[PDB]
RNA sequence: GAUGUUAGGAGGGCAAAUCCGCCGAAUUUAAGCAUAUAAUUAAGCGGAAGAAAAGAAAAUAACUAUGAUUCCUUUAGUAACGGCGAGUGAACAAGGACCAGCUCAAACGGUUAAUCCUUCGUUUGGUGCAAACCUUUCGACGGAAUUGUCGUUGAAUUAUUCCAUGAAUGCCUUUAAUUUGAGCAAAGUGAGCAGGAAUGCUUCCCCAUAGAGGGUGAAAGGCCCAUAGUUCUUUUUAAUUUAUUCAUUGGAAUUUUUCAUGUCGAGUCGUGUUCUUUGAGAUUGGAGCACUAAUACGUGUGAUACAUUUCACAUAAAGCUAAAUAUAUGUAGGAGACCGAUAGCAAACAAGUACCGUGAGGGAAAGAUGAAAUAGUACUCAGGAAUGAGCAAUUAAAUAGUACCUGAAAUCGUUAAGAUGGAACGGAUUAAGAGAGAAAACAAGUAAAGAGGGGAAU
RNA sequence: ACGGACCAAGGAGUCUAGCAAAUGUGCAAGUGUAUAUGAUUCUUUAAACAUUUUACGCAUAAUUAAUG
RNA sequence: UUGUGUUGAAGCGAAAUACGUGAGUUUUCGUGGAACAUCUCCCUAGUGCAGAUCUUGGUGGAAGUAGCAACUAUUCAAAUGAGAACUUUGAAGACUGAAGUGGAGAAGGGUUUCUUGUCAACUGUGAUUGAACAAGAGUUAGCCGCUCCUAAGGGAUAGCU
RNA sequence: AGCACAGUCUUAACGAUGGAUGUCUUGGUUCCUACAGCGAUGAAGGCCGCAGCAAAAUGCGAUACGCAAUGAAAAUUGCAGUGACUGAAUCAUCAGAAUGCUGAAUGUAAACUACACCAAUUCCCUGGGAAUAGUGGUACUCCUACAGAAA
């Protein structure tokens, strides 16, 4: 049973060693599971689980590198840029629905709403 | 009021003229123990009630203005004597008159305790005895509508 | 108030007031103002006389802001 | 029908139960509606929500003799209390470009009721002790004295009714 | 009863207390403390762990004490060393008893219980 | 125009309660029925939003006049429509909610497209642990565009007064509100009775800004969660705090002095005719076809078709726009004089499930042991076994034994009593039997002795 | 003549609009405060409370196709 | 408003020297094991059943009755088993009579196949049998088919409505 | 040890059948309030799978009744088994990672796990070293820009 940060400091390569080593005792619980031996059948929801944390730090290694690959470059792709909703992707940006004429930003600026109070 | 369509939501068709059953309208199909029953109407299990509430019913009421003022006066001079009092269900044996009143700092005590101590002395220990004691879980349906307990007004 | 209601008392008289021999059917005279000229007629004419035919000119829209006027005596 | 009864006149031959609808929240909505205009004031720093309306007769003989808030001043009136309605449409004058002066009672009972407002209008500065003294008719802006001492007063709201 | 965001549903909230998730119910397992530990810890009520003794005053066993031994969440009961009972078919269990009827009079020494008790504070 | 697995993008389907277009009945009413009504509805097709649509007058009025749209009260079941039958049926004014105005076209700018986009670079500072994000103006390139982007809303001229502008230095405090997530949160587990078990009953104490609810072996303010209250934390948003020196760059409003009365949406309006729609009637809107305009002194409304003509009001044939408004949908909360398992949704449960139909579709029944099965029946006997029985056994209780709360009637069994010649039951009156019964169906008081309970008297 | 083998449970003049009569109640040539607003009311409260000395309905006057 | 409940509520069965004229009301005993009433006055309604070839559910007499009738036909002995007319074995008598209850396939079915157990229900009599129930297992392709071709024809593209 | 005729009907007591009644209620119903689009970045819907023993429902997606992270934080259990003396057992939150075949379904098809064409593709170490028949792309319509052909 092994944690999900101590081996976050491994590289790719053992990581994939390890990873590889599980799924082969894994598949020895299970051919043994097949035959008629029972007793270590309790060890395949911990080996599996195993398998599920090592997978996961890989994979999350690997989008973090690929993401620091695409770093800014305005053109990264479809899985790595945004995945708002569809309409949000597609609706104005708020520099957009913002934008105005020099007519009436010129009005707006020399006519401001104030602030007032009475007697 | 109960669900719009209640009961009414099947198919209908009443075949029943030579069938040798009732005219009402049966369920069609088979293979369930619906099909062949008794459909939507009043008699019929699972047919609707016979006048489906609604809820444009005339729940509120509007009163007149003048009357409202007239029972509001009419009742403070009630709570005004003495044998109305008594009779409404009060203890008020030990009170020395019916409209009584007290200092302006009854409006500034802020405790329970203190507040219980000037409604005894007033001579209202019966009062606040009955209802202490009268707090009781009611009979019926309405204690599993959010309606446990029947206190009594003091 | 429906524990007052007229039914209430009718209660187990099998025909619940509205008679043996006629029955309770549904428009057996039809329709709201159905029968008026034909046989409805003796009522409309007793009761409310000048019901049919039209008189008088047409004023096309009134506008009874012009007309409005209240008399004080 | 029978008997001596009005003939029945009652419009419900369609289905009407689809367009029955009963206002079971009419108080939750005036609830909701006065919260909603206090909160509005409440965000707006102590400038009144309402704004300035004109005075003006009813139309036709029947209202003849009553008079009523209408929509905005004209430019007649506005210009009578020197003040351009770019600039009046911005410390809560209304104006609409569609209503004339056609009688000089009008136009100088809505000129004083508008000289009335902007005697009694405190202005703000736009900067932060920066006052300045105004332009297209609006007041010059008061200085931090007066306007810390007028916060404090109660504003009147009777010009506006 | 002065909140309107918090429902006082009988029927609401008793489905969310047979319902409760196990963190909850952790919760809800609370129970006194004796009169010399609550003034120790000026703390009136404290949810049971495992290893606490402690003195149930309520029931056919409201006099005897002991260690609880394990806590059942989902019965939402516990049971306590020496409260076994003898089953029909021959071998013994402990009897379920409910937190509210129990009292704390010593509770074990975990990290997590003073950092509790200081916020308590 | 083609064509391109050229580069970058978009549409498609689901979902509908509210919303926007189209298409479009009949049942029904008229006591028949054909116009009418149902209904500009249902069904059908298409299209959006958190709202949609409408909306800034080619409006109303006729007055002392109002001033975009929407919605509420009302006008008003009114004017009007209609085998003038059945039926149908607005608008203006008035009182309110809310309140917001704008831009294209056309005009003007040619000592100069002053515009726009793509791609590639540069920095201006900032909140993030990170991921990412917000600001930033200097470009260069390639294009689009004069078959028209951008600026002005006539153009200059004085006077004031405003608005954006950079650098340097310092200042970033307080409070109220609003809104998340967290904590803290009073007082009995005191006698006694009866209990399997108090939360019950008596009795003695209390807490209450907490006596809402839920749980706990029976009805709990003081046993637990929570509740009243309060303290932190999150969102934004008001008031408050501080701004000071130097500079030129452009713009705006009004006010002086002159020009020129400019522009203003065409197969469109309109008219005829046909169909539909409307309350709209010698036609309310729309649509098809035919004809087909004027140029602001015009042309369009002013609810009866015309001709001549006054008057008033608007300025069509281009466009955007928040709020007040609606929500039989989805999700999440909170409630109720609602239903309480043949009820309430079809579905309290493994319910749109089982099952039926080729298919479109149709569509159920079914909740409850006990406080605790961490008490689910051990042991013995008899039986092949099912089961049964017990001197045996859990429980307070098994006639609470899993079909398990209670356990009605129909129907059936056991025992007892009675009746019994082709009905049985019954009404009225008694008699004989058999069950039950003392509250009127007798005896208050009196004296003694035994057990008790009270009240008054110091 | 038709329905009824038996038993249990369910089972049918109601709701809304509009009019009138009757009766009770309030006020009375007036009556109803509509929509809406305010207000230390906000568990209850979706109810209660209130309305700066020409809103609207009905009534206070009828009659006529109608100018009136 | 003012009451009843673990010293037993509601409900239910039988009743009562009970009251009422009557719908009913009130009590007793038994059962039941957790709630119930308010007639002090009033408010409210999905408020009162003998019927509707009423609806749903349950249950009767008919009645141990009609009936368990096509396919010529069974018998002896043994085994298993608690139990054998209809399970197995041997013997006999017969049938189907290659237009076959014989072998292969298609459509349809979908594990009914096999082995080992096994009998609560089903197998309209029995049943130890079984297509039932339970646990396991079983389907091997370059050559057999699909896959490819085109037919009656279907869908779609371009247009055009 | 003996005695009742049988049947039919009536009554009572006790039981069978049945599931009414009463009492329960994590359900419904109605109203009020608040928010409100999902999809070629592959939706809704449908299949197929996934647990040690695992049918349904619920949950999930080859990391498959759950991974990581964050808050709480000692249990979780039918057995087996796993947990500290708190990134560990279990809840809650859920932002990271992953998300089979389909389906608008979009390479061609479809009662096929059938058939194309173009890049071979993927991974490990800091240019090498491996492993893979595996992986991506290719619909129709349209917009902007581009390309070389046309009159």
């Amino acid at each position: 049973n092994v944690k999900a940060y101590e081996l976050r400091t491994l590289k790719k390569k053992e990581l994939l060693d390890k990873l590889d080593e599980l799924k082969k005792e894994l598949s020895g619980l299970r051919i043994s599971k097949a035959l008629g031996n029972s007793a270590k059948n309790s060890k395949i929801h911990g080996v599996r689980k195993n398998v599920a944390r090592v997978l996961t730090v890989y994979n999350q290694k690997r989008k973090m590198e690929l993401r620091q690959l695409y770093k800014n470059k305005k053109f990264k792709p479809y899985n790595l840029r945004k995945k708002l909703t569809k309409n949000k992707r597609l609706q104005l940006s708020p520099k957009q629905k913002a934008a105005m004429t020099l007519r009436q930003k010129k009005k707006v600026q020399n006519f401001p709403q104030r602030k007032y109070l009475v007697v | 009021a109960v669900k719009l369509g209640a009961g009414y939501e099947t198919s209908a068709e009443s075949w029943g003229t030579g069938r040798a059953v009732a005219r009402i309208p049966r369920v069609p199909g088979g293979g369930t123990h619906r099909a062949g029953q008794g459909a939507f109407g009043n008699m019929c299990r699972g047919g609707g009630m016979f006048n489906p509430t609604k809820i444009w019913r005339r729940w509120g009421r509007k009163v007149n203005l003048k009357e409202k003022r007239y029972a509001v006066c009419s009742s403070i001079a009630a709570s005004g004597v003495t044998s109305l009092v008594l009779a409404r269900g009060h203890r008020i044996s030990h009170l020395k008159e019916v409209p009584l009143v007290v200092s302006n700092d009854i409006e500034s005590l802020s405790k329970t305790k203190e507040a219980v101590n000037f409604l005894v002395s007033l001579g209202l220990k019966d009062e606040v005895n009955r209802l202490v004691k009268s707090k009781k879980i009611r009979a019926g349906k309405g204690k599993m509508r959010n309606r446990k307990y029947k206190i009594r007004n003091g | 108030a429906t524990r007052f209601k007229k039914n209430r008392k009718k209660r187990g008289h099998v025909s619940a007031g509205h008679g043996r021999v006629g029955k309770h059917r549904k428009h057996p005279g039809g329709r709201g103002k159905a029968g008026g000229l034909h046989h409805m007629r003796i009522n409309f004419d007793k009761y409310h006389p000048g019901y049919f035919g039209k008189v008088g000119m047409r004023h096309l829209n009134l506008l009874k802001n012009r007309t409005y006027c209240p008399t004080i005596n | 029908v029978a008997h001596n009864n009005v003939l029945p006149n009652v419009h419900l031959h369609k289905w009407w139960q689809r367009h029955v609808r009963v206002n079971f929240s009419k108080n939750i909505k005036k609830k909701k509606r006065r919260l909603l205009r206090e909160k509005r004031r409440k965000a707006n720093g102590g400038t009144p929500i309402e704004k300035l309306h004109p005075i003006v007769h009813c139309p036709t003989q029947r209202y003849n003799f009553r008079t009523r808030l209408g929509k905005g001043f004209t430019f007649e009136e506005l210009k009578g209390a020197g003040l351009t309605p770019r600039a009046a449409q911005t410390i809560g004058i209304c104006y609409d470009k569609r209503r004339k002066n056609r009688s000089e009672e009008s136009l100088t009972k809505n000129v004083e009721r508008l000289l009335k407002y902007k005697n009694s209008l405190v202005m703000i500065p736009l900067k932060k002790n920066k006052a300045k003294k105004g332009i297209g008719g609006i007041p010059a802006d008061a200085d931090k004295n007066t306007i810390k001492e007028f916060r404090n007063k109660k504003p009147l709201l009777s010009i506006f009714k | 009863k002065f909140n309107k965001q918090k429902s006082s549903s009988r029927r609401k909230m008793r489905k969310a207390h047979f319902t409760a998730p196990a963190g909850l119910r952790r919760k809800i397992m609370s129970s006194k403390l004796s009169k010399e530990l609550r003034l120790k810890y000026k703390t009136r009520s404290l949810p049971v762990r495992k290893d606490d003794e402690v003195l149930i005053c309520r029931g056919h066993n409201h006099g005897r004490e002991g260690k609880v031994v394990k806590i059942n969440r989902k019965r939402y009961k516990i049971y306590v060393e020496r409260v076994t009972r003898e089953k029909v078919n021959g071998e013994s269990t402990f009897i379920g008893i409910h937190p509210s009827n129990v009292v704390l009079t010593k509770l074990k020494v975990d990290k997590n219980r003073k950092k509790i008790l200081d916020r308590k504070a």
